[PDB]
RNA sequence: GGUUUUGCGCGAGUGUUUGGGUGUAAAACCCGCACGCGUAAAGGUGAGAGCUUCGGCGCAUCAUCGACCGAUCCUGAUGUAUUCGGAUGGAUUUGAGUAGGAGCGUUAAGCCUUGGACCCGAAAGAUGGUGAACAACCAUCUAGUAGCUGGUUACCGCCGAAGUUUCCCUCAGGAUAGCAGUGUCGACCUUCAGUUUUAUGAGGUAA
RNA sequence: AAGCUCCUUCGACGAGUCGAGUAGUUUGGGAAUGCUGCUCAAAAUGGGAGGUAAAUUUCUUCUAAAGCUAAAUACCGGCCA
């Protein structure tokens, strides 16, 4: 498979220790931006569409509006706060509910908020 | 030969050993076991758990088992008889589940120290291809 | 499921009378086999023996309705004269010639090289 | 990217290096979930290395008789929702089937395919430009490609050929076997032999 | 000025655009894989795309024809190291 002039298009990485370098030195810059915050945000367990990965569960991309509503966190202080939220996914079952409602009170359990001013 | 193709330096000393005892011993054991030695690995396929469990049946349960190659362990076979081996190399589950069934683990200058010329013992070849 | 008086009655309703001691064959047009074209094909993978029991069943047919056609008096043979469209254009035949002759060279021309 | 062989680690598993962590910072060290490949989803008899308490036990492998299965050929059970099913006895059955796993990764060497592809060597064709004055030149594609030449870099040692059988089809050719070599298995002067002898074949051919 | 709650009140969502026929071009891709040109030219419990032999198109999942947006990505050129 060298019909075409791959000669001209071939990329080679010496360059992978240096790129690990700086994503590492923009982590550094995320932590040092938000100091006492986590670089991440919290994210759902969501289980993964097909049959042949249904018994395993992934991370998500944020909560449903019904999940922060039932964890008592409203739906605008959350992105604020460090939750993400998704207004596309939808529940549809009383078992993806319960886990990520258990997932968000347990981060409000370990949570520290600081006043405005 | 004249050589054994393995660089392995403790390969060599048994290789020394058997070269030894099969010039000072009338026993044709060490012949076969420094022939097995000179071999090559393709030549010396891995013998399982299970292979050696089914050739310990008649009246060779209180033979010494000398397998010139690595015992495997077989996850086909449920129970471990009792057994002493000698053998080149024990992959790590072989000799636990040998040695947790009350058997032995030998390497070949023990075999060559307590059997020097093989009596009561049990050659065994892994299967070809 | 199999409600076959279902089936019989609905036929029923959608027969026509086909009984050659009162419509003629032209009407229909229709002749049915004898054989049941089960025990010409011993096994279905081999597409010789099944396309040869399906070529002696319609060859049956074909033979039966030239025998009515010809009691019938009604015109069965196409004339050279006669000359109508075609099921697939000229172009097709064409291509159909051309690989006929294209073979034909080609057998010819192996067993000329096993000549030369 | 395939394939054969030697070494090595682990082994029914194997592969840390996409990435994350860490660092004395392109090194070294560590690994969370995946993923690739592989594995999963014991019979008789006879030889046979080896062992023997001399009674025998018998590796790997081979031969032979048997066993089981995907599926195929009939016989067509209890039963069946009443139109579904296959129990028993039989087959010259197959398989890249089972019958106590061998693979994964890496290194070294050899071979094959494709890339400029061991090095140099057409006529061409295309793209875009420069000039004239009755196609030419320039740069690039382009190290274009086809055959056919020329050339292809120290020493010593050991072993060493063929220029044929058969098959198929392009003509512009390959495959198979042969000659040379390597590994494994089985015996071991048992056995083997471009040979004589004995009997024997076509020549009773000469005499 | 702002968030939430409640409800004997309301809830407007992009057209020579979808789509049909046809000619090119392109793709692994005739539910034309996408695009474009010509002719015709929509809808409103609508429209698009899928699932399904399962008894009729049951069900599932989104809203086109308006727009903005950092990061992870590329880099024979620029200022350097």
């Amino acid at each position: 498979h060298f019909r075409k002039h791959w000669q001209r298009r071939v990329r080679c990485h010496f360059d992978q220790p240096g790129k690990k370098v700086t994503r590492r030195l923009a982590r550094r810059a995320k932590a040092a931006a938000l100091a006492p915050r986590p670089v991440d945000k919290l994210r759902p367990i969501v289980r993964c569409p097909t049959v042949k990965y249904n018994r395993r569960t992934r991370l998500g991309r944020g909560f449903t509006l019904e999940e922060l509503k039932a964890a008592g966190i409203p739906r605008l202080l959350a992105p604020t706060i460090g939750i993400a939220v998704d207004h596309r996914r939808k529940n549809l079952s009383e078992e993806s509910l319960a886990a990520n409602v258990q997932r968000l009170k347990d981060y409000k359990a370990r949570l520290i908020l600081f006043p405005r001013k | 030969r004249k050589a054994p193709k393995s660089d392995n330096v403790y390969l060599k000393l048994l290789v020394k050993l058997y070269r030894f005892l099969a010039r000072r011993t009338e026993a044709p054991f060490n012949k076969v076991v420094l022939r097995r030695l000179f071999m090559s690995r393709i030549n010396r396929p891995p013998v399982s758990l299970s292979r050696i469990a089914r050739n310990l049946k008649n009246g060779n349960e209180k033979k010494t088992v000398v397998v010139v190659a690595t015992v495997t362990d077989d996850n086909r076979l449920l129970q471990v008889p009792k057994m002493e081996v000698a053998a080149l190399r024990f992959t790590a589950k072989a000799r636990a589940r040998i040695e947790a069934a009350g058997g032995r683990t030998l390497t070949l200058d023990q075999l060559a120290l307590e059997k020097p010329t093989g009596a009561n013992t049990l050659l065994l070849r892994g299967p070809k291809n | 499921i199999n409600n076959k008086e279902g089936l019989l009655t609905a036929l029923r309703r959608i027969q026509l009378d086909i009984n050659p001691k009162t419509t003629p064959f032209s009407f229909h047009q229709s002749v049915v086999a004898s054989k049941r074209t089960e025990d010409s094909i011993p096994q279905i993978e081999d597409d010789l023996q099944r396309e040869l029991a399906f070529m002696n069943q319609a060859l049956e047919a074909a033979r039966l309705g030239r025998s009515l056609l010809r009691k019938e008096g009604v015109p069965f043979t196409r004339p050279t004269d006669y000359f109508a469209e075609m099921v697939r254009t000229d172009a097709t035949m064409e291509k159909v010639k051309q690989k006929l002759i294209e073979e034909a060279t080609a057998k010819k021309a192996a067993a000329e090289a096993r000549k030369q």
